[PDB]
């Protein structure tokens, strides 16, 4: 998993 | 100006107490003022919570037409983010609502986006940004400047997972020159990292780890930057002491399972990714849970099925991993890359 954030 | 110089007072000249200073002076603040209209983009754009929530209940409530908008809509942007509720029951919302201003105008664009991004869902993110314009802003500066990193943030993402990654890191380093707020710090080194991890092992280290520093303090922003550790050195088969063991979240599960596969416990990993098979997940997690499997088995329908998922999930980063899996394994070279454009 890799996660993302904005 | 005379928010933007409360905030710039505190952040120069007593830094190391900025939270408690600006807590009290929000919750102080009339509802009907353009001040508490402009903390309440200082609470969320700082993701500070439980003050986000206060700042709400007060100006939802409040004579001002343009404070009773704000509350009402990051009362759907809060519900969203809390997931109180779905993506269709917030576009509906908005849809019901009747937005005057042209602040609210463009934010309700971007509430969705937030959304999808944390779903993997990436289809929908690039058609919704083109029609918002920053000039259609020209009231609050202060809200007109967060929302500019705000977008060049999204951006970043959305190039990103669109695999421009040029681009992607374009646009993270405009939202770091254009802010001082932690989060957007944050998420534009959390960005550039992930931009890096096939190009460059070192440089992907460099801007997780410089995130990573400014993270430190915040439970939450931390998490980000070690799960991503986590994987940039799983996947280059490095040391890794960013793994957390106790949990239960699929994307930590998926970062142990990674691992054993490096040391080569492939029965232990196949046990323990068959537990994960019909848990909880978002499609990009299936893409790498498939993914996962391809590596222990060696099985193309593993491969097949991992770029399914990110097909689905419309994330062209990651469908290379398996696709040059798949390469390696003599599939024809130019079908697999139309699967990559």
């Amino acid at each position: 998993g890799v996660v993302r954030g904005a | 100006s005379e928010f933007n110089s409360i905030v710039n007072i505190v952040k120069t000249h007593y830094p190391d107490q900025e939270y408690e200073l600006m807590e009290n002076y929000c919750l102080l603040l009339d509802p009907n003022t353009k001040a508490a209209r402009s903390a309440l983009e200082y609470a969320d754009a700082n993701s500070f919570n439980t003050l986000t929530d206060k700042l709400v209940e007060k100006m939802s409530i409040a004579s001002n037409l343009k404070s009773k908008e704000y509350g009402k809509i990051y009362e759907i942007h809060r519900k969203l983010s809390r997931g109180e509720i779905d993506v269709l029951e917030a576009s509906k919302n908005i849809g019901k609502y009747r937005i005057k201003t042209d602040e609210m105008n463009i934010f309700s664009k971007m509430i969705p986006m937030y959304d999808y991004l944390s779903k993997g869902n990436f289809s929908p993110m690039k058609s919704l940004l083109k029609q918002i314009d920053l000039n259609d802003i020209k009231e609050n500066n202060y809200l007109k400047k967060s929302f500019e990193t705000r977008i060049y943030v999204l951006l970043s993402n959305i190039y990103l997972n669109e695999n421009e990654l040029e681009l992607s890191r374009k646009y993270a380093e405009k939202a770091i020159k254009s802010t001082d707020t932690k989060r957007f710090l944050v998420f534009s080194y959390l960005t550039i990292g992930t931009s890096y991890i096939f190009s460059d092992y070192a440089l992907s280290k460099q801007n997780y780890l410089s995130g990573y520093e400014i993270a430190k303090g915040n439970s939450v922003f931390e998490e980000f930057f070690k799960r991503n550790l986590s994987f940039l050195n799983n996947f280059w088969n490095k040391e890794n002491p960013w793994i957390n063991y106790d949990s239960n979240a699929v994307t930590d599960v998926q970062e142990v399972i990674f691992e054993l596969i490096n040391q080569k416990k492939l029965e232990r990993a196949l046990t323990l990714l068959k537990s994960l098979e019909r848990k909880k997940q978002n499609e990009n997690d299936l893409g790498f849970h498939y993914y996962l499997e391809g590596l222990i088995t060696n099985d193309k329908e593993a491969f097949y099925k991992s770029v399914e998922y990110f097909k689905l999930s419309q994330d062209k980063l990651f469908i290379k991993m398996p696709l040059i899996k798949l390469e390696s394994l003599g599939e024809n070279p130019r079908l697999l890359k139309i699967i990559s454009m």
